[PDB]
């Protein structure tokens, strides 16, 4: 009844998908040895 | 559910513990639990400190806050507080984390099992926060269980082993204290004390003798009291100057922790007595005053003639006098001439620091101890970066010192701010305007304007 | 930059023999130079005598050269003052005074040319920094 | 009813997030700005342009990583990343602090679709547009800032870099080099900064303490209902006390709260002005008559020229790092140092 | 009535136009000492040896001086933290030399000023109003006893306190940076998230009023005029305000509760405030802001500067000329 | 010249500080 | 009351965890391989641990000219190897 793909949609996954990206990559970093 | 949501109970969920004001049951349940909170914190961490304890390092090296506690009362350790053992830090660890489980039932059994007033069950353990007459039972109750505790202190000191004596003749060491100071011209003598410099109040105390009777004049006057408070009832006077309730009786309790918290800050910052520096580091005057001692030792082995020694500003680089003219260290370190610890006053004459003594008299092992006090002086970074704030990364040291005058400050502060605002929310609801003005008789609307 | 062989490689003796340390080497060794030594020399400097720092010229002009890994054991085991006149182990952690500097007490000597390595190594890192004081930070 | 006219339509729909035309400007303007600032300081080095480690990926914390500025050899280039500088090369741009640029100048058309959006919301709800006066406070502080600050001197390089420590560094070179806490601009934006913390702290605490029991809850955020006509809480009550306590007091809701948007907003942009003075080193760096006194009579010592001690350290100390384009050898003999330290 | 029941009720009269009441009772006289001995200070005060190293510093308009360079100079590092009254003095002219008139001023005003706190709970009491003003303004009260009182205390001296001036704020923000890298401490960032959030909520809250004001007023007349005092209706549209603020992020980013508002406004700013406090007040024992110097290594082992290692250059300028003639060895240790 | 500035417009605010408090237009309920 | 579903509804409905219970942790793992391949430097251009300098250098690779800048940079590269 609700629709699933809104301006809010787009909107959320701007940024949330960036974010789940940017976490994964900064949680590899900490196993890095200079 | 009676009183657990805020329709019933008038009280948010944010504000739900304020639910419990009138159910004495479950109120002695938060208590009780939380009171195992405590117990178990205290069993934990020093487990956690004792797992992580190197007996080789200092304690004060190792992030340690519950040990140095425990090593003070006597137990463990050896001339110059060296641990002889470590099985009794396990022992208090461990009593402490299975007592945290007693406690634990019984606040979670009273808390969502048991009644949750105890007025029909028991009139004993029932009260009204408005009968002034329980309220002094219970507060005499609790001051006859402090003045015991008191005592305990003096029975680990006399009776039991001792304390660690940072002060003892010919070094540091666990001592039986046997002729505590019963004089009550010394004892109430730190309480007329000025708090300020070289003077300091009862954070002055310097001497086991006066730490012990002491505690035998405060466990004494808190059963006295405690009896006191049993067999009388509030007089008219203290009547009509108090506000009755529960919120209020909290209030007077927070500006009391507050300023409680706020002298002990004071204590492990200053006092190296009952905090000794060989297991809590160098108080932030000792280090200073280690510094210059060092660099006054070294240069007069070179064949410095340190009492002659000008400084740049004309005032002696290593010795001068205090604005009473005691022979004080030269420096900055001018504003920690009140400092004494058992490693300087070897040192010190009848009017300061002795020239003759300096030049001839200075061991080897003050020697060691003012490089090890300047090079663990309690300035460090939250990271825990030892020394200043320019300093590089390598020290791994924040002085037990700092962590706790810090913490307690935190606390001591915040406690006066709940003190503030049950104080003022207690009056606000005694005389009945807490939830704002009546719009029906607003009283500013009665007063005559001011022009 | 990669802290290589050539990098780990410092004298052992005053002869010229060189002993090429391994990476684990220097790391223990500067974990336990850290552990009993960085409280006073930390960066290559001395706080409680600013004077003697710990650079490789300054080793080499002390009396016996510390400027080897042998110099910097036997130092660790007896130290001297700069010009080996005195001993000055009363004053000064080392092997033979570990009662009344605790942190020496289970020093191996692995651990000494460890520490020792961590001595030469780092200024061959860092440069000017080693020794140098604020002025380099 | 054209195809403007139902563009117009579906760009101020009713939806969770306001569009408007001021959308399309802020959206991706907004967006590049955040992203950029992320992307930098997750994976971008300062090594070329600062020799700075700044990202995540390099081992700074939060407090550490920036995006920084470009090289000062950059010049206020515009450093797009079709410009003769990066020439197309994303790797290069990204190590040329064209990132820098990006989000300065995102960052920038961003605020002007903020304010836009301010504007076209304001006009829509059928509101006056104060928020969006407000607001020019804070693009004021930007553009001096963060624009006309840098094209004074000598490139963007001395731009802030967008960066928690960064910024600090910015704050610390402006006391050395500037002098900027001595800057009467700067004190009024001081006075216009913590006016508005204790005009938000005193009409906050004086409201809720001068509520009208409009319920039995003694948790009394209930007792307010959106569509009340009447004021939850006294003014009368709270002039009282006011006048009592403190001398003065507000009499008039409406004043009260235009001071509010007043104080901080006149603060803010008094800051703006004295930054545009120091684009171009107009500080308020001395006084000339302390100067003359001072180095006539030894003896004469303020907290002014104590301070200025502390700026001729700040520069010689923090300079041939912070500005490695200059190649400042300062030999240590040169170095102003006090006795011992 | 007796001549008491005739004091207490004019010392607790509302009809009194300024209150005093029994807090009022010691911040009157406090207070009055604490101001009369500033402005005489500020004005004509000899120098002062603040530093305890016979450098005697110029505070006063009559010595040099103007308005931004003056200061009540800090007691002298001689002095500590012993207590120095008038009568501690052989003389008045010893009592200003060592910086006697710092420690009167501070000593009254912290001393007022916290009656000033409590004469806010006791009107507040009086007038039948809710009791926490009081507790808003322990936000700047704790700030003034963490730079007075606090800081000397840890570090030892009365010589560490703030300036009164100015220029020697100015100084102790500076070396406290030094000797601290407060920036890098999370309770003045918090502190900074407070004054910085409450200037934005300030405004924020003042344009939002001011946006939805109803009209009352015509074109040529001040909109202020549109509201009577002591009116009952509200001045503004509450609904309209959160329609527009709600729709310039979005609907639950906006508060629709003016309860809920208003203590956001007073939250924010005093809990932010409460930390900066608090930052200055654990500094005081010196647990300093984060140390990242020389904290990002490379393979071989060369320090990788970070923005933190450019502070730190700062901070040593400041360290290395700050009191540059105090310091005799090389660790400045308080 | 400049001691009198400073001090003449310090007293200048004292001053209005003493009519604003005791000579403010009074706040009257309407 | 915008007309789209409510957030409370969405994320307490099993559909939609199906798809994120897979996406989230797809997108968690993409991030981790960007860094953990090495990717992320080579499209950043960011130094790796053992590129900051050359073996024997100790000055930094500080870019100094405004229209070579790109050129100095590739040849402030190709003295690493
Ligand atoms: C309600 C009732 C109160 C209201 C009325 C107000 C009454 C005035 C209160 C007095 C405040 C005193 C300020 C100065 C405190 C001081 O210099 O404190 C330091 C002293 C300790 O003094 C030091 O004590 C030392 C004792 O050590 C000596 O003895 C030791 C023995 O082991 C060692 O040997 C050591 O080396 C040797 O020097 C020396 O004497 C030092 O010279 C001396 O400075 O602490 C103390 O006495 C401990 C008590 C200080 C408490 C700190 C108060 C902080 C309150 C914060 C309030 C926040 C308000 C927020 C408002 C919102
Ligand atoms: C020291 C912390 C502490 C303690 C001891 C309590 C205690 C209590 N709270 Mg409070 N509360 C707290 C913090 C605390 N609270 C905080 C931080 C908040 C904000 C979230 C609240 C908000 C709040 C509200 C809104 C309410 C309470 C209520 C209560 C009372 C009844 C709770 C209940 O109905 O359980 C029901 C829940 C359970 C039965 C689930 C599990 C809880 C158990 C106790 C967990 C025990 C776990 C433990 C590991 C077991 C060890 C056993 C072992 C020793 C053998 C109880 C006395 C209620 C009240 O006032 O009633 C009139 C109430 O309405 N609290
Ligand atoms: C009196 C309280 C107190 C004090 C002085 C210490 C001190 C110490 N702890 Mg201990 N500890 C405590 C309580 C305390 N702790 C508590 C409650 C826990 C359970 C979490 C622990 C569990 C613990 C562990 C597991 C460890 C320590 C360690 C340490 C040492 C290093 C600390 C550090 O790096 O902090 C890091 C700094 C922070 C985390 C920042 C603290 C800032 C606080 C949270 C601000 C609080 C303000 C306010 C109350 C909160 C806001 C409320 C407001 C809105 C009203 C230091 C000796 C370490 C150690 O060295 O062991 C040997 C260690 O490993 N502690
Ligand atoms: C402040 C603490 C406190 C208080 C005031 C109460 C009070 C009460 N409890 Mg609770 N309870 C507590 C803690 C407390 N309890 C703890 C820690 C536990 C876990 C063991 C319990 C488990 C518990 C259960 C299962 C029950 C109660 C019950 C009761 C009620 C009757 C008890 C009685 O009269 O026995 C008479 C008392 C004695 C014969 C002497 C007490 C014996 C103890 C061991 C002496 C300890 C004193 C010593 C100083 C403490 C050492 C540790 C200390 C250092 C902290 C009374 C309301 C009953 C109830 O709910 O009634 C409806 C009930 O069924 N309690
Ligand atoms: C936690 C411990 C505690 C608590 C909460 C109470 C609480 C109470 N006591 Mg009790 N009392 C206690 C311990 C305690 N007492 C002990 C241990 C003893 C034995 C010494 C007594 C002996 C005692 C007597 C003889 C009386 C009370 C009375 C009272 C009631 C009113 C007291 C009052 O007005 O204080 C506030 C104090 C004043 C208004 C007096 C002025 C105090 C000045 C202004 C403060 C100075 C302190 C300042 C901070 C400086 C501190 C350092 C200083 C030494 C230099 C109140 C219920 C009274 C009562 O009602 O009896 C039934 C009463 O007559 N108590
Ligand atoms: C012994 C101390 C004590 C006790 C028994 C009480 C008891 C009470 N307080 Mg009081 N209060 C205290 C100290 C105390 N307070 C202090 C020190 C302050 C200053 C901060 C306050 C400020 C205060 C306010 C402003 C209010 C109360 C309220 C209340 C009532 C409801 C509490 C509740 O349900 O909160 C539930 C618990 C929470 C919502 C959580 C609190 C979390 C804090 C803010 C942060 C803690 C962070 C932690 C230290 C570190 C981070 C760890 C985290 C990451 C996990 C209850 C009667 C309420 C009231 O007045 O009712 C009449 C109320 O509005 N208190
Ligand atoms: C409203 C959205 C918006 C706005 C205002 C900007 C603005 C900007 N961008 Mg950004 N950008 C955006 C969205 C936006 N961008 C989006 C969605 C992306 C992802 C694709 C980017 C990705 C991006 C990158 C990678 C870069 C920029 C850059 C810039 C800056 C320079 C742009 C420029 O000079 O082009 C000029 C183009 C115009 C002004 C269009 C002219 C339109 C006229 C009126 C019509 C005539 C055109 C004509 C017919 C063309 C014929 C060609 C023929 C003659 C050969 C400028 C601040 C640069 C930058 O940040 O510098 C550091 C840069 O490097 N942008
Ligand atoms: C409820 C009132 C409380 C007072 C609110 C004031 C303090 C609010 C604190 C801040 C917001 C905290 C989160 C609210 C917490 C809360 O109250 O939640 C309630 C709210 C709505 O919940 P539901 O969607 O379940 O409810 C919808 C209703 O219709 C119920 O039927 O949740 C959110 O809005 C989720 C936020 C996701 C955000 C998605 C954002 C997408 C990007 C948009 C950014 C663009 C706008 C920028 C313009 C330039
Ligand atoms: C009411 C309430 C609450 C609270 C709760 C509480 C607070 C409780 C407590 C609890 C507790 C307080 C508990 C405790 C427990 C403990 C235990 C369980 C213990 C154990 C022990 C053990 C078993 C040990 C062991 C060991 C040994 C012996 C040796 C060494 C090793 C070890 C350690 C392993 C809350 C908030 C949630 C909310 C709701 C209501
Ligand atoms: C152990 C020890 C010791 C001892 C101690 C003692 C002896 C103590 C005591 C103490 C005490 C003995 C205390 C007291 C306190 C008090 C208080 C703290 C009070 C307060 C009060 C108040 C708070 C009140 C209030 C009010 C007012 C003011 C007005 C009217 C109303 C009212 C009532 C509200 C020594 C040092 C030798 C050494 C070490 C150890
Ligand atoms: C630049 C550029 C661009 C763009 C891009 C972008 C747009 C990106 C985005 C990105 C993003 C968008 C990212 C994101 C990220 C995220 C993150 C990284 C997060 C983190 C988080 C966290 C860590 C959290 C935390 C916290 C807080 C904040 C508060 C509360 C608490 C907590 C703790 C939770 C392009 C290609 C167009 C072109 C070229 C250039
Ligand atoms: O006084 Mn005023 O500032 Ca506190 O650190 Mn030590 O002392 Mn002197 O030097 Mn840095
Ligand atoms: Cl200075
Ligand atoms: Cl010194
Ligand atoms: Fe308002």
């Amino acid at each position: 009844s609700y629709p699933i793909f809104t301006v809010r949609w787009v909107a959320v996954h701007t940024l949330a998908v960036p974010t789940i990206f940017f976490l994964g990559a900064i949680a590899a970093m900490q196993f890095i040895q200079r | 559910a009676t009183n657990r949501d805020q329709e019933s109970s008038g009280f948010a969920w944010w504000a739900g513990n304020a639910r419990l004001i009138n159910l004495s049951g479950k109120l002695l349940g938060a208590h009780v639990a939380h009171a195992g909170l405590i117990v178990f914190w205290a069993g934990a961490m020093t487990l956690f400190e004792l797992a992580h304890f190197i007996p080789e390092k200092p304690m004060y090296e190792q992030g340690l806050i519950l040990i140095p506690h425990i090593a003070t009362l006597g137990w463990g350790v050896g001339p110059g507080g060296e641990v002889v053992d470590t099985f009794p830090f396990f022992v208090v660890g461990v009593v402490h984390l299975i007592s945290s489980a007693v406690l634990g039932f019984g606040g979670v059994y009273h808390a969502i099992r048991g009644p949750e007033t105890l007025e029909e069950y028991s009139s004993f353990f029932g009260y009204d926060w408005k009968d002034k007459n329980k309220m002094t039972t219970i507060l005499g109750f609790h001051l006859i269980v402090l003045g015991i505790g008191a005592l305990l202190l003096v029975a680990k000191a006399m009776f039991f082993g001792g304390l660690y004596d940072t002060w003892a003749p010919g070094g540091g060491d666990v001592r039986v204290i046997t002729n505590p100071t019963l004089d009550p011209r010394v004892i109430f003598g730190y309480l007329l004390k000025s708090p300020f410099g070289g003077e300091g109040w009862i954070v002055s105390v310097n001497n086991l003798e006066d730490v012990v009777g002491g505690h035998i004049w405060i466990g004494l006057i808190c059963i006295a009291g405690g009896i006191w408070h049993i067999l009388t009832t509030p007089f008219g006077w203290a009547r009509r100057a108090f506000i009755w309730s529960g919120e209020a009786y909290l209030s007077y309790s927070l500006g009391a922790l507050s300023m409680m918290g706020f002298i002990a800050t004071c204590f492990v910052w200053f006092n190296n007595t009952v905090y000794p520096s060989e297991f809590y580091g160098p108080t932030g005057p000792e280090a200073s005053q280690a510094q210059a001692m060092t660099f006054l030792i070294r240069d007069q082995k070179l064949g410095a003639n340190v009492g002659s020694a000008q400084g740049p500003t004309g005032l002696g680089k290593y010795l001068m006098r205090s604005p009473t003219g005691e022979i004080i260290f030269g420096g900055e370190t001018m504003r920690f001439w009140d400092f004494r610890g058992p490693w300087l006053e070897p040192l010190r004459g009848p009017n300061g620091l002795d020239l003759n003594k300096i030049k001839n008299d200075i061991q080897p092992w003050q020697e060691r101890r003012a490089a090890e006090y300047m090079t663990h002086a309690p300035l460090g970074s939250l990271n825990s970066v030892g020394g200043v704030a320019t300093e590089i990364n390598s020290v791994n040291f924040v002085s037990p010192r700092s962590w706790l005058a810090t913490s307690h400050f935190v606390l001591a502060f915040f406690f006066l701010v709940g003190h503030l605002w049950h104080a003022g929310r207690a009056r606000a609801a005694a005389a009945g305007f807490e939830k704002g003005i009546d719009r029906e008789s607003e009283p500013v609307l009665s007063m005559p304007s001011l022009d | 930059a990669e802290l290589t062989p050539e990098v780990l490689t410092v004298p052992l003796n005053s002869e010229g023999k060189t002993i090429t340390l391994t990476e684990k080497q220097y790391l223990e060794g500067k974990r336990l130079f850290q552990y009993a030594c960085a409280s006073c020399h930390v960066g290559g400097i001395t706080k409680t005598n600013p004077s003697l720092d710990l650079r490789t010229e300054t080793l080499a002009l002390a009396t016996p050269p510390r400027d080897n890994i042998e110099g910097l054991v036997d130092y660790m085991k007896n130290p001297t003052t700069y010009d080996g006149e005195q001993e000055i182990a009363e004053v000064h952690p080392s092997l033979r005074s570990a009662d009344i500097f605790p942190k020496m007490r289970n020093l191996t000597e692995k651990d000494l040319v460890a520490i020792a390595g961590h001595i030469l190594v780092e200024p061959k890192i860092l440069g000017d920094k080693w020794g140098g004081g604020k002025v380099y930070y | 009813r054209g195809w403007f006219d139902i563009l117009d339509d579906w760009l101020k729909r009713d939806r969770f997030v306001f569009v408007g035309w001021s959308g399309i400007l802020l959206f991706p303007c907004a967006y590049l700005a955040l992203g950029g600032w992320l992307t930098g300081t997750t994976f971008v080095t300062s090594w070329y342009t600062h020799g700075l480690a700044s990202s995540y990926l390099e081992g700074c914390n939060f407090l550490t990583v920036a995006v920084s500025t470009p090289a000062n050899s950059m010049g206020h280039s515009l450093l797009l990343l079709w410009g003769p500088e990066a020439q197309g090369d994303f790797t290069r741009w990204c190590q040329l602090g064209g990132l820098w640029t990006f989000i300065a100048l995102h960052g920038a058309f961003g605020l002007i679709g903020f304010m836009l959006r301010q504007f076209e919301i304001a006009r829509l709800v059928g509101v006056r547009p104060y928020n969006a006066i407000a607001f020019s406070a804070p693009i004021a502080v930007f553009v001096s800032v963060f624009l006309i600050y840098p094209l004074g001197q000598s490139s963007w390089f001395f731009a802030p870099s967008f960066g928690v420590a960064a910024i600090f560094r910015f704050l610390l070179f402006f006391q050395g080099f500037h002098n900027w806490t001595l800057n009467p601009f700067h004190m009024m934006g001081v006075a216009g900064v913590l006016g508005g913390a204790l005009l938000c702290a005193i009409h906050g605490a004086t409201v809720e303490n001068t509520l009208f029991q409009d319920g039995e809850g003694a948790s009394t955020f209930r007792a307010f209902n959106p569509t009340q006509a009447e004021e939850t809480y006294s003014m009368v009550t709270a002039n009282r006390f006011w006048s009592q306590i403190f001398g003065i007091a507000f009499s008039n809701k409406r004043w009260l709260h235009f001071f509010m948007l007043f104080v901080p907003v006149t603060g803010l942009w008094m800051s703006a002005i004295g930054v545009v003075g120091l684009a171009l080193n107009l500080r308020s760096y001395d006084f000339i008559s302390q100067e003359i006194r001072a180095a006539e009579d030894p003896e004469f010592e303020t907290f002014y020229t104590k301070n200025l001690l502390l700026n001729e350290g700040i520069r010689a100390w923090m300079a041939p790092q912070d500005q490695p384009h200059e190649n400042f050898v300062f030999p240590e003999e040169v170095l102003p140092r006090g006795n011992a330290l | 009535a007796n001549l008491w029941e005739r004091f207490c009720n004019w010392v607790t009269s509302t009809d009194n136009r300024l209150y005093v009441g029994w807090f009022g009772v010691i911040m009157i006289p406090t207070l009055l000492a604490a101001t009369i001995c500033f402005v005489i200070a500020f004005i004509a005060a000899p120098p002062v040896d603040i530093d305890g190293i016979r450098e005697p510093v110029s505070g006063s308009l009559l010595y040099g001086n103007n308005i931004i360079t003056g200061a009540v100079v800090p007691s002298s590092n001689a002095i500590g933290l012993h207590f120095y009254p008038i009568w501690e003095a052989a003389s008045l002219d010893e009592w200003l030399y060592n910086g006697g008139p710092y420690q009167l001023i501070i000593f009254h005003f912290l001393l007022g000023a916290s009656c000033y706190m409590g004469r806010q709970w006791e009107l507040s009491y009086r007038l039948g109003m809710r009791p926490w003003i009081c507790v808003a303004y322990s936000a700047p009260l704790a700030s003034a006893f963490a730079v007075f009182l606090i800081y000397p205390i840890g570090q030892g001296s009365f010589s560490d306190g703030m300036p009164l001036g100015i220029s020697g704020t100015f100084n102790f923000m500076i070396v406290f940076q030094a000797e601290h890298n407060i920036l890098m401490h999370p309770f003045h960032q918090l502190g900074v998230a407070g004054v910085f959030g409450g200037a934005l909520f300030c405004a924020m809250h003042g344009s939002l009023v001011t946006s939805s004001l109803i009209r009352e007023t015509t074109e040529t007349e001040s909109a202020n005029y549109g509201y009577k005092f002591g009116q009952e209706e509200e001045t503004y549209n509450i609904v309209a305000a959160h329609g527009y603020f709600g729709r310039l992020i979005f609907q639950y980013a906006s508060f629709n509760n003016s309860r809920s508002l208003h203590f956001f406004l007073a939250a924010w700013p005093v809990v932010g405030v409460w930390f900066a406090a608090l930052g200055i007040s654990t500094m005081a024992f010196n647990l300093n802001g984060f140390n990242f110097n020389h904290s990002v290594i490379d393979a071989k082992g060369n320090v990788i500067n970070t923005w933190a290692d450019i502070i730190n250059r700062a901070n040593l300028g400041m360290e290395v000329m700050h009191e540059r003639n105090a310091h005799n060895f090389p660790l400045d240790l308080a | 010249m400049e001691t009198i500035t400073y001090v003449f417009i310090f007293a200048c605010i004292i001053a209005l500080f003493f009519f604003a408090i005791f000579f403010r237009e009074p706040p009257r309920i309407t | 009351t915008t007309g789209e579903r409510p957030f409370s509804d969405i994320i307490t409905s099993v559909r939609y965890w199906v798809i994120h219970s897979i996406t989230i942790p797809a997108l968690f793992i993409a991030g981790w391989l960007f860094v953990s391949t090495g990717l992320a430097y080579d499209v950043f251009g960011t130094p790796r641990p053992d590129s900051y300098y050359a073996q024997e250098q100790r000055s930094i690779p500080l870019v100094t000219d405004r229209f070579e800048a790109k050129q100095q940079v590739e040849t402030f590269l190709e003295q690493l190897k």
